[PDB]
């Protein structure tokens, strides 16, 4: 579901380098 | 096969989150934030005040009665940073669970010191001390009810801002007071009275000094300030005093000495408790010389002004000749307990200038939970192919208030 | 005037041809390439396979032939890379020639490495000794003629049944034996098949000096008998190869006693391989270590041929007539001190390498670049940074290899001089 679509935008964060965003996701998808 | 944001983003993710995980300890001490932040690589002396205790002021008039009060700080050092200087292999990096591991493993050993360091600076800079011949259990008839003591030393002296207080278990003493732990964490924070375990508690080896006695009749008063070499005027640490004993062979930091006569008061109202003053050595400066951590400030002592005598915290002064009782007779690992602001953790972020040289990769974190201030670090060497990563954490623990810090001590037969 | 990307060629370039060009001693082991390519800096033990040839059978129908061998496997680690770090100084750049030098002089100090390494497995893994007083000489009189003892000793065990065997001279024996140097390069090599023949004999300054053993009335401790076994359980309970080339043995005493030294039992005789004849010539050991004061271990397994526990597929591994009795004597053979000359067979000798697990562009302090060379096999890295303490850049060479003494009773090492 948006799990996946969630993931794919942490993948985006992390490849950027911006660690809120990441973890602010990470957050979300759990 | 990870890039180099991806890097950052893994290995700062998985620090903050395993640190504010595996630090039950830390996330009890206050956090406290240094209100001048500046980009300096030297440690300053913070003083952060203690709370003002007053005299009684009773009247309609009241002139000239605001001044004359003490304020009194304490002095915390942050030091050097806690780093954990290590290689970045390429299986390491090769994809992002490897690489969680070894981030992991690195974050481990940092909350490893973070933790042993406040559990040591409990144990051995603790006042509160309460022993028992029996050892920790839920058998009325044998055992010790430790977290019942501890509650009620805390709440007779008054130390305790009504907000509770933490209790600390080691996991023997844990097991054997009858807890749960089904409906608990793995350190019993009932995850979504708070009594803890914790696994890095020290052991207080026993103390062997026999035939100790104060050397002469010492007064110890609460001085705000002093001038140093320079003449400027700094402030005073009031928790140590320097007490003149007979002998100090046998004794060691960390060790919880009493005297005869002297007693706790309560801290606010001033009454005397039945409790005998207990008092820990922080150091042993030299053969007749110890440092105790609560300054003995006397009730019945006429030297002092009213403003001094608010915080008095016994029953009386040091007698001329007056037994110095070992509380620590026997080897026990330690369950430590504190209230509110008995310990503080002092950080503010690292200084740093972020994509400024080239090859050295700085990333600047910090751990709310925590509230430690990190920096995570990569660059490549050729003396070891690898890439070199660095991750530090600046804090400093401080134990404000060594007299609400409590050290419990099972099993001391003699 | 170079520019990164030239740095990288250039020196790649340069390595390359360099070390194929100087080795001769690696171009004869045999090279193994490990089916594993592991990203991990501490390498797995290889197992490699040691085979055996089957007798042919011949008819139409085969149903019957089963006689399925014994399968034994060799075990070669790789140790940390050789590496050769240095400073590129400003001269270095001026131009491509002054690059080219810096980089073939590292690439000279590697490969001489490489050399040695394969030199000192020889010596101290060769299990044929052959040893008389006289020293390497043309006239026949009163010198050797290591070519030809050699030789006999290769036919008679029928190790090299067809292809080649490599013979390497130091260089003093080398102008004993009679080889002219004239119109040769530095290793003997004609500046100039591969399916069979190609017997070369080549004269490498690398041979190292066997001391001689201090070491006098050493006798076996014990009746020792030792199997060819394929397989045994590791601590975990798992099945783990056994390198069936190292049995130790137990001895009186094993002072004196060093990696390098040979012994040659008294009442051992060597077999031929195929026929599993005794041969008149003593069986020579070599050590490898000293495990204690009373064990040590030796190149070739000793698998007596008179042997009723022996299985018939364990049997066809046999080199030893008579296992070792109770009170034999270890008859040291080198005596004296001597330059060694190696020779081996074929397969002797295995050059693994596998590629450097490096991860290149991640960390822009360094740029790691990973180079191989086909003609030796050695896997390697070159990685440039720069220094701000020098005001240029450091490079390194690092080649990553592991040399295996694959089947040591086919290695042999000739020392001259044993007088007493």
């Amino acid at each position: 579901a948006n799990k996946d679509a969630i993931r794919k935008q942490m993948d985006a964060a992390a490849s950027k380098g911006d660690v809120e965003t990441y973890r602010k996701l990470k957050a979300k998808l759990k | 096969a990870l890039n180099e944001g991806q890097i950052v983003t893994l290995a700062v993710d998985e620090i903050i989150e395993t640190i504010s995980a595996i630090t039950p300890m830390a996330q009890k001490a206050k956090k406290y934030t240094p209100p001048a932040a500046s980009m300096q690589r030297s440690s300053n002396t913070i003083w952060m005040p203690v709370e003002q205790e007053s005299p009684t002021q009773e009247g309609w008039d009241l002139t000239d009665k605001a001044t004359g009060l003490l304020e009194l700080n304490v002095a915390v050092n942050m030091g050097e940073p806690d780093n954990d200087f290590f290689q970045l292999r390429a299986d390491d990096l090769r994809d992002e669970t490897a690489y969680r591991r070894r981030i992991q493993s690195a974050a481990r050993k940092l909350a490893n010191n973070v933790e042993l360091k406040v559990a040591n600076m409990a144990a051995e800079m603790g006042s509160l001390v309460i022993t028992s011949p029996d050892a920790i259990g839920t058998n009325t008839a044998d055992a010790w009810n430790f977290v019942a003591d501890a509650e009620e030393i805390m709440f007779s002296r008054e130390l305790n801002r009504d907000m509770g207080t933490s209790y600390f278990f080691n996991p023997q003493d844990y097991k054997k007071a009858g807890y749960d732990l089904t409906k608990r964490d793995i350190f019993g924070r009932i995850p979504e009275d708070d009594v803890l375990r914790s696994p890095k508690l020290p052991v207080l080896t026993k103390s062997t000094a026999t035939g100790i006695t104060v050397s002469g009749a010492q007064s110890f008063k609460p001085v705000a300030w002093q001038l140093d070499n320079d003449g400027n005027k700094v402030n005073v640490d009031n928790r140590f005093a320097t007490v003149t004993l007979s002998a100090t062979t046998g004794m060691k930091r960390g060790d919880k000495i009493s005297f005869a006569g002297v007693k706790f008061l309560g801290q606010m109202a001033k009454n005397v408790l039945a409790q005998d003053a207990t008092f820990s050595v922080v150091r042993v400066v030299d053969g007749t010389h110890v440092e105790i951590t609560p300054k003995p400030v006397a009730l019945d002592d006429v030297s002092l002004s009213p403003e001094q005598r608010a915080y008095a915290n016994v029953n009386t002064s040091l007698a001329d000749a007056m037994a110095v009782n070992i509380l620590n007779v026997k080897d026990a690992r330690t369950n430590v307990f504190w209230a509110d602001d008995a310990i503080r953790i002092v950080s503010q972020p690292i200084p740093a200038n972020h994509e400024l040289f080239a090859g050295m990769k700085t990333t600047s974190f910090s751990i709310p939970d925590v509230g430690l201030n990190g920096i995570f670090a990569t660059q490549g060497d050729i003396s070891t192919l690898s890439g070199l990563c660095r991750i530090a954490l600046w804090y400093g623990v401080n134990a404000t208030r060594p007299e609400a810090i409590g050290v419990g001590l099972p099993g001391q037969t003699a």
